């Protein structure tokens, strides 16, 4: 998170506006990651905290688990283009609607 | 990842010669396409689709004029001799000057022009060679006074921390 | 004498000038210390949005 | 502020506006209040029985509310790629975020409505514009770490607003060229030390805030008048018009002081060529600063003969030569000050 | 120096009581009588109090300078009988009074630059405001401008030099030496424009001609010297890159005083040729600070002492003669020794002064400054020796041309030379006698 | 002396100006005594100032 | 010493005597401060300089009462400053070690002739 400039009480009712603590499955994270900004600080947390960073990163952004899913699209309908994957076995099984 | 994407110092001078060129005007192109982009717009409004790619071509040419006829003289400067030096870059300042003159009919500015990019020339080899940095990284960047930690005004109460400075 | 003295404390005047320079020059490196280049950030704001949203599943009911 | 209690309630919303901008610990609160001082600001610079204040008001509404806009898409842009409320590694919407402060706060080449439309304004709403609303965009600046695009904007800035200032003869397009001039010594200490910039900023809003009592109470807007402006004493103009040189960054005024820490903070960081280029641009503003110091420096001028006396308020005319004091012999309180250690 | 600064400082309340000209003139005269009896200076810093201090050539600078302005209040006394802001100018003069004593007592050379820009206002002040031609606005401007854009980016070396030693001390500093050409430019760029060179000398005509005596005075006898006494500051941690860059120096400051007295023989205006003559001489001073001799440092010191009082003194006399005949040149002041026959012999004795005169101190500065060129080089013989023959070729040129042969015969009736006049020449012209019997304190500042 | 120390460099630097001024007036003596020479030994000076000089 | 500890340059040992200016420069020049804008003030109204000591007297003791209270707060910002430098000294020894005195004897510097 960013820093107050001159810090005021009027920052006490804008601190709490956007976060991940309420009922957020990424929030934990940011939350470990809130704790070493509080103890290494905002620069030091740059460069010491690289891996709790990345990890809330990918977890409330979905870079790396959404560039996984469309090189997993990419792939099937590269292998049609290119003969390998026949036509009417295209798509594997579908999920029952009850799961996930 | 090609040849558009090289330095002017990436090699030693007197080298190499197209990756200078290339880098040089890279800078000459970005330097005209800046001021003719608020020339065009701003001062001397063209009015039409032509006229436009005229004032974009007649700001932007010449600088490449100058930084081939300079990084040609450097070259030729620094291949014609064995030593590297200032006055290689005094002399590329006065060719480029000749370059300005040759654009504005004006001798008196080539001149002058020569004489300034000439002490720009040998100001930047002086820079090359003694190892200081025009615009470097700033070491000391001061992010408050004494007691930033000590003037926290909130009114708020703070919650107990989950982290210990305390070792297991 | 007089310049003796003066030479004296204006040599370790000096010197306690160049050390605080390279003081300043190795805390602003690293970001170590809470005092002159440490940009503060607190969590405080996270556990009292947290701290509210555990008090808001006690009072979820009817 | 005057002749209403509605514009102190406006100038109460200024400043609770803008401290909730600089206090904000995210982008989107900044961003609010700045929405807060925008609202606020509006409604001082609207006079009916002026034509060009309306068209004051029109031009800094459309550039806030166009860098206002710019500022929140890059911040979405930030909280999309980089989800927390800063940046790791600098990028473009970082770039974007500084060009949309770089609008609010007027520095060059995003420097064109800001004497475009002082222009239509009275002496006091211009320095409330050229101090307060500064206080917002310059410190959101701070967070932004860009070398470049910061240094750009100082040599542009520091270029632009010496040259520029030469050619109006209206003090307050000349004065609103100085404040370009004397926002690129605050970008320049802006990625140096955040202190330095307070030092510097404070003392340019007093210099600022003595300089607008002169014009404000006696009506100045032209060079001539100055030049028509009767005193009982003329050693008395001749004291008054120091401030100036004070502006100018001439020792031993005070406003020597916040130049000399800058660049005694600029030397220590190692930065010596912008440093340069800023000492080229100060001699202009001080050339430019001298065409006013012509009407008060000769002691003896070929005056219009009808007026006889000269007015003016109590309590502005009493805080305002403290002020004065304060801009010419303020270099004897360089004991006194524990900031700069 | 905190008996004399604070005696100024309470000397500053009596311009502001009435008919007081002539009692503060009484009581600066008496700093300099108590001036001279505080000379007990050595090489190093002596008197140390509250970072002031002097060496032999402080003292020598500060007693120049406070003899100059007394004499500044003496020469000014159409000041007086017209009341044309007598208060502001003697608040001006003690201000800048002040500034001076503070820029030459620094022990520290932060002090030294920052009144020594201090100094610049009351002199712009004294040329804006006490001046009688339209072209004061072009003489301040350029003497501003001239001095601060040479000025500025020597507090970047200055602060460059601090964040290496740490010290602005002048012993401190004299330990360490560096090899920055660029820290060279800036600490020598803005002496060798305050002091002028040859190729940066326009404002030295322009301030001198516009300017008023008391304002003239100030540039000739003073304030030229801050541009040699920070060389002689400087000059001592940047010996190797002197002996690198000082040849093109010398090769301008010896053509320029060659070529700049064949200006003077060329030229009109009475007080131009004084302006362009303290071009000539103090080009020999330059030329003998960047030679690091001995002799060339101490004959360098003698002549910028002497030099500045005989050129005060000469432009002494182009006032005297301008009041009278209403607008000074050659062509209307041709023979005043008809008009004024007693006044002709400080014409010739303080225009033999900017020559070569036997007695004075003017010879013994210029006796010890060639020493130094000519133990530099041999090729300097050939434009040292036309540089003093055309030397005195322009400055026996002044009092020939103006105080011999026919009258105008068309001026109208003038005053006489009056017992303040004259008191001002005597103290010009006898302390360039008369402080040869102890030159050692005007040789030896090392 | 040590590098860092200005309190002894002051003494030595001031030793070594006071041993300049002293050689300084022990060259002008010996030169003093060669004229001297010179003087009293008006016809014959090219023999007994030869060692003096 | 024949050492340079920074430890041993830092702390004060008390060797250091204040001037007879250093408690007392602050409040009488902010005092002087004060009356002279007094005086500014009464000169600019047109008041004769002395007319109304109310405000001379006023603004002396708020220029000395400042001037003595800035002091204070100049002096522990100070003290706070020399303990922050002394225990960033100490936190990281090895960034600060101790440094071996060497004397100009085992130092061969080039020295500048001019000829
Ligand atoms: C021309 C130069 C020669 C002129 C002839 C006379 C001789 C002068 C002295 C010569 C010195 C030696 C020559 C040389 O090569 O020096 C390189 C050197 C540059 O430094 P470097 O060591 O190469 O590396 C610098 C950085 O570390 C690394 O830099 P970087 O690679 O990160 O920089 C990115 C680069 C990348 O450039 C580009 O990408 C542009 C080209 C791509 C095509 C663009 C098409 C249009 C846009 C499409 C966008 C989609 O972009 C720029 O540099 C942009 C510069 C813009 C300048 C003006 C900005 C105005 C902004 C206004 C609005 C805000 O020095 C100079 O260029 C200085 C000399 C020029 C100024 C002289 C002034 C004299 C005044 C009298
Ligand atoms: C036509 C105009 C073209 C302008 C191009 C500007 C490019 C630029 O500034 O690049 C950044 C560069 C940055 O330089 P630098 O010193 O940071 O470069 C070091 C680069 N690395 C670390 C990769 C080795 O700016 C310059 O080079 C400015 C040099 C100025 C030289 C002239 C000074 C005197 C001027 C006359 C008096
Ligand atoms: C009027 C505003 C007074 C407070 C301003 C302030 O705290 O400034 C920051 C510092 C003290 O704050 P600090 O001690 O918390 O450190 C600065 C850290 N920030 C800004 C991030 C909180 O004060 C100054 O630099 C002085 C400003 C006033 C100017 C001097 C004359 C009075
Ligand atoms: C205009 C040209 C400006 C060039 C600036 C170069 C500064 C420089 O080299 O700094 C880096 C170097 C830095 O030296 P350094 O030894 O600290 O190097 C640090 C190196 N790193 C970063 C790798 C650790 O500065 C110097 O060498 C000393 C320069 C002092 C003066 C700086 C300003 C120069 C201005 C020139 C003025 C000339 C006088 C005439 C003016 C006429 C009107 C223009
Ligand atoms: C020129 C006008 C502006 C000059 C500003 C600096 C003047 C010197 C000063 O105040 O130094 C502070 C220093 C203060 O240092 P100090 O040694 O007294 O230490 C006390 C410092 N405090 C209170 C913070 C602990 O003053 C002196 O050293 C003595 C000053 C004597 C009086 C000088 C008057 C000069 C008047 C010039 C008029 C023209
Ligand atoms: C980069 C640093 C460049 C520094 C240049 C310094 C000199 C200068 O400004 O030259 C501009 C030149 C002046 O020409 P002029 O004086 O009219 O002479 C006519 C006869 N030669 O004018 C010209 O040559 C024409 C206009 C300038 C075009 C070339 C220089 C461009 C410099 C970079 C501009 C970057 C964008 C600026 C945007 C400003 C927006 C307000
Ligand atoms: C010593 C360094 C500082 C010198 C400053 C003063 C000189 C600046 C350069 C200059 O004036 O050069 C002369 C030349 C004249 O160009 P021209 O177009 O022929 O002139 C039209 C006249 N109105 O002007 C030019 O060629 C313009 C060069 C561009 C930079 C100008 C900087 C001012
Ligand atoms: C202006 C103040 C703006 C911020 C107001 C705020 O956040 O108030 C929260 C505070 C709650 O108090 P609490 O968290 O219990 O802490 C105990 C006291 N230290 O509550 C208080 O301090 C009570 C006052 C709340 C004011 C709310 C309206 C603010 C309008 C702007
Ligand atoms: C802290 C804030 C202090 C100011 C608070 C002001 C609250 C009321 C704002 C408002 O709009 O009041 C209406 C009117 C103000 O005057 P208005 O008619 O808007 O202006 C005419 C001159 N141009 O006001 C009135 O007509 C009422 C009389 C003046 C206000 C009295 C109450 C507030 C006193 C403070
Ligand atoms: C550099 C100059 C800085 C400013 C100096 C202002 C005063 C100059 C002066 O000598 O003014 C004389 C003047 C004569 O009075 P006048 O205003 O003409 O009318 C009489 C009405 N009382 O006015 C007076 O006599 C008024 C005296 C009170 C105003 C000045 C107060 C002291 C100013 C600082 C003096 C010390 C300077 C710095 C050290
Ligand atoms: C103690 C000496 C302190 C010296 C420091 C500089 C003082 C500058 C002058 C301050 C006083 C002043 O402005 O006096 C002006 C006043 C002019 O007299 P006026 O009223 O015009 O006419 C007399 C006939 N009715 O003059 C008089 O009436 C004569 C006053 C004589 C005593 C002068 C000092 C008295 C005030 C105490 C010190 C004030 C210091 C102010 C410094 C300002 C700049 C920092
Ligand atoms: C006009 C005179 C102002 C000063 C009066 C004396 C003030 C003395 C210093 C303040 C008290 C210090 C106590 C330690």
């Amino acid at each position: 998170s960013l820093t107050p400039f001159l810090r005021l009480p009027l920052t006490d009712l804008t601190g709490c506006l956007i976060n991940h603590q309420t009922y957020d499955k990424c929030g934990k994270f940011e939350m470990k990651m809130m704790e070493c900004f509080e103890a290494y600080g905002l620069e030091r947390g740059k460069r010491e905290c690289a891996d709790l960073i990345s990890d809330f990163q990918e977890c409330v952004g979905m870079q790396k688990q959404l560039m996984r899913f469309h090189a997993m699209r990419n792939e099937r309908y590269k292998q049609w283009l290119k003969g390998e994957r026949k036509g009417q076995e295209f798509f594997a099984d579908p999920p029952r609607v009850d799961a996930y | 990842m090609s040849l558009l994407r090289s330095k002017y110092y990436d090699h030693p001078d007197g080298e190499d010669a197209f990756g200078k060129i290339v880098a040089t005007n890279k800078y000459a192109v970005s330097a005209g396409v800046a001021w003719s982009m608020f020339d065009v717009l701003t001062l001397s409004k063209p009015q039409g689709y032509l006229p436009t790619l005229g004032r974009f071509a007649y700001n932007t040419g010449p600088l490449m004029g100058m930084a081939t006829a300079f990084t040609l003289t450097t070259l030729v400067a620094t291949n014609a001799r064995g030593k590297d030096d200032k006055i290689n870059y005094l002399i590329g300042g006065f060719a480029a000057g000749g370059v300005f003159g040759a654009w504005k009919h004006n001798h008196v500015a080539g001149l002058c022009a020569g004489l300034f990019l000439g002490i720009a020339g040998v100001i930047k080899k002086m820079s090359i060679e003694q190892g200081w940095e025009f615009f470097p990284n700033t070491p000391i960047k001061q992010y408050g006074g004494l007691n930033i930690a000590g003037n926290d005004w909130t009114i708020m109460a703070d919650p107990p921390k989950n982290w210990t400075t305390e070792k297991p | 004498e007089k310049s003796l003295h003066y030479l004296y404390e204006e040599n370790e005047k000096a010197q306690i000038r160049l050390l605080e320079d390279e003081v300043r020059r190795k805390m602003s490196e690293r970001n170590d210390y809470q005092a002159y280049y440490y940009r503060p950030s607190v969590a405080k704001y996270h556990r009292i949005s947290k701290e509210a949203a555990d008090e808001l599943e006690a009072l979820r009911g009817d | 502020m005057f002749n209403n209690s509605s514009k102190i309630l406006f100038i109460t919303i200024m400043i609770i506006g803008t401290l909730i901008t600089v206090t904000s610990n995210s982008w989107l609160g900044a961003w609010m209040g700045l929405e807060i001082n925008l609202l606020s600001f509006i409604p001082l610079l609207s006079d009916n029985n002026n034509l060009m204040s309306t068209e004051a008001s029109l031009k800094y509404f459309l550039t806030q509310v166009l860098a206002s806009t710019v500022l929140l898409f890059s911040s979405i842009l930030l909280m999309l790629k980089n989800n927390m409320n800063n940046e790791i590694n600098e990028s473009f919407t970082s770039m974007i975020i500084m060009s949309a402060l770089l609008l609010k706060s007027g520095a060059a080449p995003f420097h064109f409505w800001f004497p475009n439309m002082m222009e239509g304004l009275t002496w006091m709403n211009a320095l409330m514009l050229m101090t307060w609303q500064k206080i917002a965009p310059l410190m959101l600046i701070s967070y932004l770490n860009i070398k470049y695009l910061l240094l750009i904007s100082v040599i542009l800035s520091v270029i632009i607003g010496a040259i520029g200032g030469l050619n109006q003869t209206s003090l307050r397009k000349l004065m609103a060229f100085s404040s370009i001039n004397h926002l690129g010594w605050m970008l320049s200490s802006l990625m140096i030390s955040e202190s330095i910039w307070l030092i510097y900023f404070f003392f340019y809003s007093f210099l600022s805030f003595v300089l607008t009592f002169m014009f404000n109470i006696f009506k100045l807007f032209h060079l001539n008048q100055l030049f028509s402006w009767f005193v009982n004493s003329k050693i008395l103009k001749f004291t008054l018009f120091m401030n100036f040189l004070s502006l100018g960054g001439l020792p031993p005024f005070l406003g020597f002081l916040p130049k000399w820490l800058v660049i005694q903070q600029l030397t220590l960081c190692n930065q010596y060529f912008m440093l340069t280029l800023m000492m080229m641009s100060t001699l202009i503003t001080l050339f430019f600063y001298l065409r006013i110091c012509y009407s008060a420096f000769m002691m003896n001028y070929f005056e219009n003969n009808w007026i006889m006396k000269m007015n003016m308020n109590s309590i502005n005319y009493n805080m305002y030569m403290i002020m004065t004091f304060f801009s010419i012999f303020g270099l004897f309180l360089i004991s006194l000050f524990y900031f700069m250690f | 120096m905190l008996k004399i600064i604070f005696f100024l400082l309470f000397l500053i309340p009596f311009c502001f009581i009435n008919n007081m000209y002539w009692m503060v003139q009484i009581m600066m005269f008496f700093i300099s009588f108590i001036f001279l009896l505080m000379n007990n200076f050595m090489n190093y810093w002596s008197e140390i109090s509250y970072f002031l201090g002097c060496d032999m050539l402080s003292y020598g600078l500060i007693l120049l300078s406070l003899w100059i302005c007394s004499l500044m209040l003496l020469a000014s006394e159409m000041i007086n009988k017209h009341n044309n802001y007598k208060n502001l100018f003697l608040l001006n003069i003690i201000i800048l009074l002040l500034l001076l004593i503070l820029t030459f007592s620094s022990m520290s050379l932060f002090m030294f630059y920052l009144f020594f820009e201090s100094s610049l206002i009351p002199t712009l002040f004294l040329i804006l405001g006490w001046g009688y031609q339209p072209e004061r606005l072009q003489a301040g401007l350029y003497l501003l401008f001239y001095t601060l854009l040479v000025s500025l980016p020597m507090l970047i070396g200055i602060f460059y030099v601090m964040n290496k030693i740490g010290s602005m001390n002048f012993y401190l500093m004299n330990n360490f030496m560096f090899n920055y050409d660029l820290l060279y430019f800036c600490l020598l760029c803005a002496f060798l424009v305050k002091m002028p060179m040859f190729l940066v000398h326009l404002w030295l005509p322009k301030a001198h001609v516009e300017a008023p005596v008391s304002g003239s005075m100030i540039l000739a006898g003073i304030m030229l010297k801050l541009g040699g006494y920070g060389m002689l500051r400087v000059i001592s941690f940047l010996q190797l890159m002197n002996l690198k860059y000082s040849f093109v120096w010398i090769s301008i400051s010896l053509v320029g005083g060659v070529l700049v007295s064949l200006v003077c023989l060329r030229q009109t205006d009475l007080k131009a040729l004084i302006a362009y003559s303290s071009v000539a001489h103090m080009g020999i001073v330059l030329s003998g600070l960047l030679t690091m001799t001995y002799w060339g440092l101490c004959g360098s010191y003698t002549l910028m002492i002497a030099h500045g009082l005989c050129s005060s003194g000469l432009f002494c006399l182009a006032n005297v003669s301008y009041e009278r005949l209403g607008s000074r040149s050659m062509l209307i002041n041709k023979g005043l020794l008809n008009f004024m026959p007693s006044m002709t012999l400080w014409w010739f004795l303080l225009s033999s002064a900017n020559m070569a005169a036997p007695p004075t101190l003017n010879l013994l500065g210029e006796i010890s400054l060639l020493n130094s060129i000519v133990s530099w080089s041999w090729i300097s013989m050939i434009l040292l020796s036309f540089l003093s023959f055309f030397s005195a070729a322009y400055t026996l040129y002044l009092y020939s041309f103006s105080q011999h042969g026919k009258l105008f015969s068309g001026v109208y009736s003038f005053s006489s030379g009056k017992i303040r006049e004259y008191l001002l020449m005597l103290l010009h012209w006898l302390p360039l006698n008369l402080l040869i019997l102890k030159s050692e304190s005007f040789m030896l500042w090392l | 002396c040590y590098t860092d120390d200005a309190v002894c460099r002051f003494e030595a630097d001031q030793q070594f100006r006071r041993d300049r001024m002293v050689d300084n007036e022990i060259v002008n003596i010996l030169r003093q005594r060669f004229e001297d020479c010179t003087l009293y030994e008006a016809p014959d000076h090219m023999v007994k100032c030869r060692p003096l000089m | 010493s024949a050492v340079n500890d920074p430890l041993e340059l830092l702390t004060n040992k008390g060797t250091h005597e204040p001037s007879f200016l250093s408690p007392i420069w602050n409040p009488i020049a902010c005092g002087v401060a004060g009356v002279g804008a007094a005086i500014f003030i009464n000169w600019g109204f047109r008041k004769p300089v002395f007319s109304g000591i109310q405000k001379h007297i006023a603004f002396g003791a708020i220029g000395v009462g400042a001037g003595a209270y800035f002091d204070q707060k100049r002096n522990e910002y100070l003290a706070k400053r020399d303990a922050v430098l002394r225990h960033y000294i100490e936190l990281h020894p090895d960034d600060f070690p101790v440094k071996e005195r060497k004397t100009y004897g085992q130092v061969l510097e080039s020295w500048v002739p001019v000829r």
